[PDB]
Order: structure tokens, then C-alpha cells, then sequence
DNA sequence: CCAGGGCTGATCGTGCAAAAGTCGTGCCAGCCGTCT
DNA sequence: AGACGGCTGGCACGACTTTTGCCAGATCAGCCCTGG
């Protein structure tokens, strides 16, 4: 399946995903310093069975069914700064633009 | 054990006596025929007899002489294979097979052309019969019932019937007695009639008989016994149709002039 | 009527061994198609930084262990470890049942409250409440954890003890005279409880390659978009010369001949492959025509068809088209499709026009995500929603299409504001 | 892939104990072999222990031999360098044997 | 072969030389004619003379002249082939195919259409038989036994029998008695039939007869000969209902009524 | 030396139809929400 | 607390798609043998 930017990464706290706007990316202007992230990814997972116990997973808490990883794009060690400015480039034929 | 009583009256004289006799006909398996004028209620008389015998579960299936057709009749009795003749898209089911483990009517044995007896002469004795192109044979214990207008006896004399169709047949006979024979049932058969018409037609209720039709009642011959009694009960009730003072006039013939 | 055995007339078919090789060609994939067709090339003699990065990871398992190694115990506990950590998935929680281990095990000394004690001291390493053994009890573990200080504990802790039924169904009104707990206070304890990370193995693998290649093209170029086939997946055959310019020269007749056959072959069947993918593009190119509508419009505009739409565009048959069509994948600017998937039942709506289930089924996905989270829309519902719409579904088909989304009910997806 | 290169059934088992096939995928199978896939259960690291053969039905010379600074198939039969090297290009016929 | 029991009850003079007569010709390869009276047990020779006969592991394959469809016909005595008519989709078998060194027992042949007496007379006598479309002729020896209560000689001169069809078919044609020509062994039948039927219907045993029902059902024309001797001694059992005292009822005729 | 006859091989052929499979919609059973 | 209405899902039955299974033959052209 396509992978898409929508800040909804699993196992993460709400610390981290506080300096992320509705798309994903970091408002211009701010800081970040070691390895917080930066634009949320989410990589698709093949369907599965019935599976009683991911069935059960998904009835509790939902919106995740293990569907996605966590493939966020997060600064590297070492890495203390400011963000300038961000730009998003999307082909022809997709027109999602949350915020473009 | 379900009693299948369904619509049965008429229990007043010999006719209790002879479904006193068929009662315990169903238990054995052995040829079974009955006769009776047309319309002597010999088709239910036949079905209780499904019904009353071990299997009252297997599948019910029936055929009549008079219908049928010349042709098609091969095919119809024994049964079809597949790509056996030209045109047969798919296998078909033979009539004998379709019904297996259950019992099977047959009527106007009277008739017969020479050519249908033949075919079902071997059929029902050892139980084998092949289907028209077919490679192989198959076996079946259908119950096999008769059902004639006539009598099959004097027939026999003029060869209007095989004496070896006629001795595989009828282990037992059971002849229904006239209704002309009976004169005691014409009335209870009589006022079922009555009321079910009346029922019908969402009328409130019966008023009753206006004994001139009982008189006239016992006089008529009655060629159809509980065929044209029914017919004849609904026919004049219809011309009534109301709820009040009973009914007078019989309609026996509806080809009569109004006027 | 009657029955004889007459002789019909008008019609037409023909077939041999080798035609018939050359028509199942088209019906299997260029990666498997290629593989096939390296064998013919065997039999057939004319036809034509060493570590790079090599960076080890983690993966979970790994890091388990690391720390069962730092942690002290004796041979028999760091021998029962690696059997409870060796069985243990992406997701963390561990497949075999606790008895079974006793099983690998095979000793007498052995026992389970020997298990419960080296389970539960690797049961909370790291990431917390991991090596589960069916959740209900890690979600207990990730509780226990933190501080007291945190209010609505207590209810969390007695609802995820055993009351999860309750929480499964969603039956909050039963949830609420079992548990005699707080009337619309309580959503914030399953608040709690939600944010309490199921599934805490998965986290450490993420690195998940990019792999899918596509058969066909189509794209966008200034409306009319038009097919071309991929290049580089098509497979290609081509004679050999040396041993073309071998074989009249030849002064025996078993060399001669041997080369005629062999000839005769390989001429034959690159003309059988050059068929496959003429085939194939005539075709792809006949099926993206009449949905012209799909690309842009997005899922919901695509017209029902079947086979016979397609076929009778082209001059082939039917099968033919379904041979060549089953697994090609063709990429265009909205993504990669299998090309099969065109195709579909239709059903009718008001107007004499019809629609295609999987429009429709792409419909009612949207419809039902775009609700009132209070009040669930219930299928007969949207039956008679969709019907505005124009569609005349009917229930269970709206049910069918709702139950393949992988979306349970109404009564089911209800939960509190 | 099957009987080929970073194959099954040759080179050892695979990432985890668990068979290609999908069967027999625990530790408590430490060195039974499968009936629906031939894997021996073992770790991962043998997988960097065991080479794999070809046959290589027609014969083949050794291109360390008889092409370095000494020819050891030269000095052991009392042939020269440019024969040998036209002899094993089929495009000399040497003769073998005859004394009659 | 060594050891075949079933049946053939009867224990009299006559019966004695036709069934060793059986015997004799059982080994032999030529056809046997079983002609008779209906009833009288035709089916009972017919099968075990065919495995007396030094072929017993082999096909056995019955029919019905009649019974067999005359569109067909050419099939159902011979065959066809895949593809020889827009119908067909495979070689066929046929009967006298299907009979392989096997026999072949026509029932009933006295009634077999004008065309099927010219259809098997000439593959008969020597073995050729062309399939339906079929390149090239197949050849077969098939036992022939067959048999029927007709009179061939009679029907001969009438001319609804071809002439030597009855002539390359009848070589030691078996004729049986009738029943009342036994005599002595009518009275061992009784007893056999009364008791299996008593069983059939969940009854423990036999009372046994009286010596007015020994005399009557003694003398009689007893017409159908074995077929109705078994009936009447088999319906009459079914009306006594007990074994408390002999038997005594006779049924004789069932169709004259019963008061 | 030139025309007539024989014989082998080279060449052309992607469909028709039969059975298995899917489709949509109805029928009926069993659970659960709500009023009396 | 009990009945009524609503909901869902299993299963069945026609109308309709789709998927697999066939197996040469005759006809035409060049070359070799032989007659004119
Ligand atoms: N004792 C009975 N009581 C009630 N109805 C009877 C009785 N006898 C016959 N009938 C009725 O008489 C009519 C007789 O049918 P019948 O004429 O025998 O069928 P068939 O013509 O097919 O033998 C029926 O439709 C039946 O319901
Ligand atoms: N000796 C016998 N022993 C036993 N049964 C006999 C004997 N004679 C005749 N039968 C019987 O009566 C019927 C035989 O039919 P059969 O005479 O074949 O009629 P057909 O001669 O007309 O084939 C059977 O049901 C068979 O029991």
C-alpha cells in the first residue's frame, strides 16, 4: 500500500509529536536538538487473518491494527538546531495536499 | 408418527372398514392396487398409504398412463444418460430413480398401450432397470400402486392386457364402495362442503338444508361419488351466498338454462 | 419433438501440442514467465566494495538478550531464558504457551513456578511488558509500573483485570452495572487505558524495504494518457547468427538436421512470445480506454464491466483476454493495480444506470468513517442513504461490501464522546 | 529460491529456526529434518560455515596453475606455455597416446 | 463355479430332468431357448444356467426386447463412437460389447420389434458387428440364452417372427412344467413362502394349514404357476393376522368381492 | 538437353465450449435495546 | 421482568462470469527423376 504523512505514529509520546503540526511537518521556526522527529511516515503491513488476538487488539484500542510502523524521519545523533524552512514536492496525478 | 389426518370424514359406513383394511397395508412391502369409480377418492386413499408405511419420509413422486406421451415415454420410465442421444445437454434422472425408498401411484392401468406396458414389464420384479444409453444398470424397492376405472379382469380375456403384467401386480385388492353404495356419508361429506364454501366467500355463517334437497339427494345416480357432491354443494351454495333462510335449490347440472 | 441422431452445422475450432504451448504462455507472470522460458534457452542452442555497508541491527530478539546477559541467574535460569525469549514475536508477546516451554525443556527438576519467576524477571526488561503470553495481563504490567499519584487507577486496573469482555463489545451501559463504576467519569479511566501501548515489541524493527515491480505504464500525457509496456520486464529472444550460418555448410545429415530443428523451434517461439506481449498491450491498452474515468476521479468513478466488455473491443475471445490479464500489474500515477481488478459486478440504480460494487464499496467506506461517533450508522441505514444517492443496494449486499472492508458493525464501532 | 543460489535445503537454515516451509519453527526442534521442507534447525551464523559444490561435468583446469611466473602443468609434463594454452582452448588437438 | 446354491425349492419328476438337463448344457458353448408358462421360473434357469456354463467371472448382461427404445435401436444392440453425431462425445459400448465373453439373456423376446429381429440375426450367427461410424468391424462371442412363454411354431406361420431367426436360436430349447402339473411338490412350496412372509411381518412362526386348505389350494387351474401360487398362499398369511390356530382362509381370487 | 511428373517438407493456424465459480438478494434464526 | 422490534449473519437458490482443457490436418512450392 502507498505510505502517507498523517502524524498518527504509533508507540510514541505526545511530547514528541507536540512540535508536529496536522500533516506531519515541524512549523518553521522552531528547534530541535538529538533525535525528535521531524516528518511522521508510516510504512503499510500486509493484511492478516481473523487473528482472535489482533481482532481483539483492534476492538480494544483501534486505528492502528498493526498496519503501520513507525518510520519517521528523526535527526540524527549529535544534531542541535533551528528549522529554516520545509517544502513538499508531490508528482502529478496526487492530489492529498493536507497542508501543500 | 404424524396421524396426516388432513380433510377424512365420511366415516359412517363399510368405507371405515376398508381404511380399516389399508391401514396396516403401508407396513408391508409387497404390490398393492386398488379400484374404484372415478373420483372414488382414489387418490387419497393411495397417498395415506405413503404415508402410514416405514418410509413416510421418502420422496413422493407420480404418473398416470393417460398422459404421458408416445414418444418421450422410453425416456421417461427408465430414464436418460448423458450425451446418450443428440440434444442431451445433461444427465436425467429416470422417473423409477427419482423415487427411491418411497412409494410411487400409478393410475389408468385401465388404458395402457401395448408398447407402455412392455417397457415397465421387467421393472418392477427384480427391481433393475437401465437408463436409454446408459452403460450401466441400477437397482431400486419402490412400492408400486395401482389404480383403475375398470375392470382389469375382463380385459385380460380380450388381451387388452398382459396376464403377466397383471399377476406381478395386485398382491391385494381394495375396492373403494360407491358413494351410491353408501347413502349414509352423502350428508356428513355433505356439510363439510357446505361450510367451506360458505368460509370462503367470507360469509358469517350456515343456515341449513330446506329438506326438499334431501329428498332429491337420494334419487340421483351419482356417476362421480365425492366428485361432483363437492362440485354440486359449492356451485349451490354460490347461488345463495347469503347467510340467511337455508338453501333450497340443488344446481346438479350447471348446462341447465337459467330461466 | 422427438429423438434420432441427426447432424448440426455452422462453426469453427482448431487446435495442436505446440499452438497449445504457445497459447499458455501468456497465462503466468513475466517473473515466472522468464523463468520458464531460461529453461528453453538450456535445451535450445541458437537462440540468445565486497561488505557494501553491511551494518548488523538490533531486532528485538537481539536486544533481549543483550540484557539477559547482564542479568545474573544460574546455567539452568539463563538456559530456560533463551527458551522464553526465543519464543517471542515482532509484536512481543510470546507464541508457545507457558506449559509447552516446559515441555522444550525436558527436565523433571523443572518446574512451572520455576518458569513464572525467570519469565517474570525478563518479563519487564525493555521495552516494558513485553514476552505478554496473550494481553490482557501486559496491559497489567505497563499499569503496574507507574506511580499511584495518577488518578483513576484503580478503575482502569478493574476494568482491564476482567472485564475485558465488557471493553471488547463496547457495551459500556453493562460495563457500567458490572463495574458500578462512574457514570461518563469511567471514559477517562478506558482513556488511560488507551493510551497504554498493545503491542510494545513491534517498535524496535522499522526498517521495511520498497518492492513491487509493474508490468504496464499509463500517464498523463496532456489528456488522452496513453499506454506503453515496461521495458525493461519484457523478456526478448533473439537468434543466435554463429550457429544460424552453421547449419548449410554442415557436411553430415545429423548436424545438418540437428540445426534445422532446433531452428524451426526457436523461430517458433520468439514469434509465441513476441504474441504474448502484443497481446498483453492491445489489451492494456483497451481496458484503461473505458475507464478513462478511473485515474482521475478516484476510486468511486469507475464504471461496472465484465469480460465480455473488454473483449468485444478487441477481436480476441474471452478466455484469452482472462488468460493474459492474471497477474500483470500495471503502474500508473495513482499506484500500482493488479489487472484483474478493473473488472467487477455491477448493480442497478435509479436513472436505468448502474454502478460498480467497488465504487460503491469505496462509497460506503467513506460515508461510514465520515459519522457522528455517538450514533454508528447501522447498514439498513445507509442502505436507504445510498438509495438517495441513486444506488438501490439492498441490505445484505450493503452488509457483504461492510463486512469485507474489514469494518465490524454499527453496534460494534459505538464508543463515547 | 529452490536448488539454486541463497537457496533452502543447502547453506543452512535461515534467519530464525523456523522452516521456509512453515512448519517445525521452534526451539524445541534443535536437529530433526522436516518431510515438507529439508532444513536442519540450527542458529543463523552457520549460515556463514557452509560452502556449496558444482559439478561441472566437463573438465576445467585451474587458471593459479600453469599461468603464473612457473608453469607446474609445463614442468610436469615437459610441455610449453603456448601449447598448453592453445590445448585448453580446443584449437590444437594434442595426441594423447599411440606408439604403433 | 465348484459350488452355486440359491433357490429352486421345487423337489418333482419333471423339474428333476430339466434341472439336470441345465447341468449338461451349461458347459456347453450353444445357445439355450427357454420357452413356458408365465410364472413358472425362467429367471431362475436363465441366470443359473449362465454361470453352470464355463464362463461364470465373466460380464452377464439382461435386457428386454421391448423395452429398449426403436430410435436408438442400432445403439442399444451395438453402439456408437465419439464424434460420430452432433449428440455423442465417446466410444460407446454396447450390450453385445458389454457381453464379452460373458452371456447375453434376452427376456421376453416374443414381443421384440420387426426391427430388432433384423438387427441381431445376422451378428448373431457369426460374431461381425460393425460399431455405429466405426472404421473397421468387432468381434465377439457373447452366450445367447433367452427365453418367453410364446409359442414360436404358431407365431412362426403368422409371420410377426422372423423365420430363422427362431431357427439359428433355438438349439436345446429347455421346456419347464407348469404348476398344476407337479402336483407333489405344491404342498413343500406352501409351507416355504407362509413361512418367510410370516417373518417379513414381524410374526413369530407358523400355526401351519388345515386339511380344507391343503384341499383347496390343492385343486386349482393354477394359472399363473409359480408367480401366483406365492401370491395367494402370501395374502391369505396377511388376513389371518395370528398363529394362535391353523390357517384356514383361503384367498383365492382377490378381485371377486369380499363380503 | 529440355519439359513433365512425383514427393517431401515447409507453412498456417491464439479460439469454442463445458463445468466450476462468483454474484446479488431473499429467508430465517439468534442476540440485544427499550417500553410497559 | 417480559414482549416487541431491530440488527446481523448464515445458508440457499437462480442469474450470470470465468477459468481450464483441447491437440492436425490439409495444401503449396522446390528439387530430383525421367521422358521427350
Ligand atoms: N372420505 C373422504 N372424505 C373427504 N373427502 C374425500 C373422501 N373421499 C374422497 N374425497 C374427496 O373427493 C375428491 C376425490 O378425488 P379422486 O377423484 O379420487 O382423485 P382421483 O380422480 O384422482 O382418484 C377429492 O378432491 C377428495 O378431496
Ligand atoms: N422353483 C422356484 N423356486 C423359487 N421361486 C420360484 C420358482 N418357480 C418360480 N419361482 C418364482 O415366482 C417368480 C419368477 O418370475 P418367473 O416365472 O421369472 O417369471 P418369468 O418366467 O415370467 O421371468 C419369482 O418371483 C420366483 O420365486
Amino acid at each position: 500500500g502507498p505510505e502517507e504523512i498523517t502524524a498518527d505514529i504509533p508507540n510514541v509520546g505526545e511530547a514528541a509529536l507536540s512540535k508536529l503540526d496536522e500533516s506531519g511537518i515541524v512549523y518553521i521556526g522552531a528547534e530541535v536538538t538529538g533525535g525528535d522527529i521531524l516528518v511522521g511516515k508510516v510504512t503499510p503491513k500486509g493484511e492478516t487473518q481473523l487473528t482472535p488476538e489482533e481482532k481483539l487488539l483492534r476492538a480494544i484500542f483501534g486505528e492502528k491494527a498493526s498496519d503501520v510502523k513507525d518510520s519517521s524521519l528523526r535527526v540524527p545523533n549529535g544534531v542541535s538546531g533551528t528549522v529554516i524552512d520545509v517544502q513538499v514536492f508531490t508528482r502529478d496525478g496526487v492530489e492529498k495536499d493536507k497542508r501543500a | 408418527m404424524a396421524e396426516y389426518k388432513d380433510n377424512l370424514l365420511g366415516e359412517a359406513n363399510s368405507f371405515l372398514e376398508v381404511l380399516e383394511q389399508v391401514s396396516h397395508l403401508a407396513p408391508l412391502d409387497k404390490p398393492v392396487l386398488i379400484i374404484g369409480e372415478r373420483g372414488t377418492g382414489k387418490e387419497l386413499i393411495a397417498s395415506r398409504l405413503h404415508y402410514l408405511s416405514s418410509r413416510w419420509q421418502g420422496p413422493f413422486i407420480s404418473l398416470n398412463c393417460a398422459a404421458l406421451n408416445e414418444n418421450l415415454l422410453d425416456s421417461e420410465l427408465f430414464g436418460h444418460e448423458a450425451g446418450a442421444f443428440t440434444g442431451a445437454q445433461k444427465r436425467h434422472p429416470g422417473r423409477f430413480e427419482r423415487a427411491d425408498g418411497g412409494t410411487l401411484f400409478l393410475d389408468e392401468l385401465a388404458t395402457a398401450p401395448m408398447m407402455v406396458q412392455e417397457k415397465l414389464l421387467r421393472v418392477i420384479e427384480y427391481g433393475e432397470l437401465e437408463r436409454v444409453g446408459g452403460s450401466q444398470p441400477l437397482q431400486v424397492n419402490v412400492r408400486l400402486v395401482c389404480a383403475t376405472n375398470a375392470d382389469l379382469p375382463a380385459m385380460v380375456n380380450e388381451g387388452t392386457f398382459r396376464a403377466d403384467l397383471l399377476d406381478r401386480l395386485a398382491f391385494d385388492v381394495v375396492q373403494l364402495p360407491p358413494l351410491r353404495e353408501r347413502e349414509s356419508d352423502i350428508m356428513l361429506m355433505a356439510e363439510y362442503f357446505a361450510i367451506q364454501m360458505c368460509r370462503e366467500i367470507k360469509l358469517p355463517l350456515f343456515p341449513g338444508f330446506t329438506e326438499r334437497a334431501r329428498e332429491t339427494l337420494l334419487n340421483y345416480r351419482w356417476p362421480g361419488n365425492i366428485r361432483e357432491l363437492k362440485n354440486v354443494v359449492e356451485r349451490s351454495v354460490y347461488r345463495h351466498g347469503t347467510s340467511d333462510y337455508p338453501l333450497d335449490d340443488i344446481i346438479i347440472d350447471p348446462f341447465k338454462r337459467r330461466p | 419433438m422427438k429423438q434420432g441422431l441427426q447432424l448440426r452445422l455452422s462453426q469453427q475450432l482448431a487446435m495442436t501440442p505446440q499452438l497449445q504451448q504457445a497459447i499458455r504462455l501468456l497465462q503466468l507472470s513475466t517473473l515466472e514467465l522468464q523463468q520458464e522460458l531460461q529453461q528453453a534457452l538450456e535445451s535450445n542452442p541458437l537462440l540468445e566494495l565486497p561488505v557494501y555497508q553491511g551494518e548488523t541491527t538490533q531486532t528485538l530478539q537481539d536486544y533481549l538478550m543483550w540484557q539477559v546477559e547482564l542479568t545474573p541467574f544460574t546455567d539452568t535460569d539463563r538456559a530456560i531464558a533463551t527458551s522464553i525469549v526465543d519464543a517471542v514475536d515482532d509484536t512481543g508477546y510470546l507464541t508457545i504457551q507457558i506449559e509447552d516451554i516446559v515441555d522444550s525443556i525436558g527436565d523433571d527438576e523443572i518446574g512451572l513456578e520455576e518458569v513464572e519467576a525467570v519469565l517474570k524477571r525478563i518479563q519487564r526488561f525493555d521495552p516494558v511488558g513485553v514476552a505478554a503470553k496473550d494481553l490482557r495481563d501486559c496491559l497489567l504490567i505497563q499499569l503496574s509500573q507507574f506511580a499511584k499519584e495518577t488518578p483513576w487507577l484503580e478503575e482502569a486496573r478493574l476494568i482491564i483485570s476482567d472485564h475485558l469482555d465488557l471493553l471488547a463489545n463496547h457495551d459500556f451501559r453493562t460495563l457500567m452495572r458490572v463495574t458500578r463504576l462512574k457514570e461518563e467519569v469511567l471514559k477517562e479511566a478506558v482513556n488511560l487505558i488507551q493510551s497504554l501501548d498493545p503491542r510494545p515489541g513491534q517498535s524496535i524493527q522499522t526498517s521495511e524495504p520498497e518492492y513491487v515491480i509493474p508490468d504496464v505504464l499509463v500517464r498523463k500525457v496532456s489528456g488522452r494518457w496513453t499506454v506503453e509496456l515496461n521495458a525493461d520486464s519484457i523478456p526478448r529472444l533473439k537468434i543466435n547468427q554463429q550457429y544460424a550460418a552453421m547449419g548449410n555448410s554442415a557436411r553430415n545429415d545429423a548436424d545438418g538436421q540437428f540445426i534445422r530443428s532446433n531452428l524451426q523451434e526457436a523461430r517458433w517461439l520468439i514469434k509465441s512470445l513476441e504474441s504474448r506481449n502484443d497481446t498483453l498491450l492491445r489489451v492494456s491498452r483497451c481496458i484503461v480506454e473505458q475507464q478513462q474515468a478511473f485515474f482521475e476521479q478516484g476510486e468511486e468513478y469507475m464504471k461496472p464491466m465484465v469480460l465480455a466488455d473488454i473483449a468485444q473491443a478487441v477481436e480476441m475471445h474471452e478466455s484469452t483476454i482472462s488468460r493474459v490479464t492474471t497477474q500483470k500489474y500495471l503502474h500508473s500515477p495513482r499506484g500500482i493495480f493488479e489487472l484483474k481488478y478493473f473488472f467487477s459486478s455491477h448493480v442497478n440504480t435509479e436513472g436505468g444506470g448502474e454502478a460498480s460494487s467497488t465504487a460503491i464499496r469505496a462509497l460506503v467506506k467513506k460515508l461510514i468513517a465520515a459519522e457522528n461517533p455517538a450514533k454508528p450508522l447501522s447498514d439498513s441505514k445507509l442502505t436507504s442513504m445510498l438509495s438517495e444517492q441513486g444506488i438501490m443496494v439492498a441490505r445484505r449486499t450493503v452488509a457483504k461490501y461492510r463486512e469485507s472492508l474489514s469494518i465490524p458493525p454499527s453496534n460494534q464501532r459505538k464508543q463515547l464522546v | 529460491e529452490r536448488d539454486g543460489l541463497f537457496c533452502a535445503r543447502i547453506f543452512g537454515p535461515v534467519k530464525d529456526y523456523e522452516c521456509l516451509c512453515g512448519k517445525y519453527k521452534r526451539l524445541k526442534h534443535r536437529g530433526v529434518i522436516c518431510e515438507k521442507c529439508g532444513v536442519e534447525v540450527t542458529q543463523t551464523k552457520v549460515r556463514r560455515e557452509r560452502m556449496g559444490h558444482i559439478e561441472l561435468a566437463s573438465p576445467t583446469a585451474h587458471i593459479w596453475f600453469l599461468k603464473s611466473l612457473p608453469s607446474r602443468i609445463g614442468l610436469l609434463l615437459d610441455m610449453p606455455l603456448r601449447d598448453i594454452e592453445r590445448v585448453l582452448y580446443f584449437e590444437s588437438y594434442v595426441v594423447i597416446e599411440g606408439g604403433m
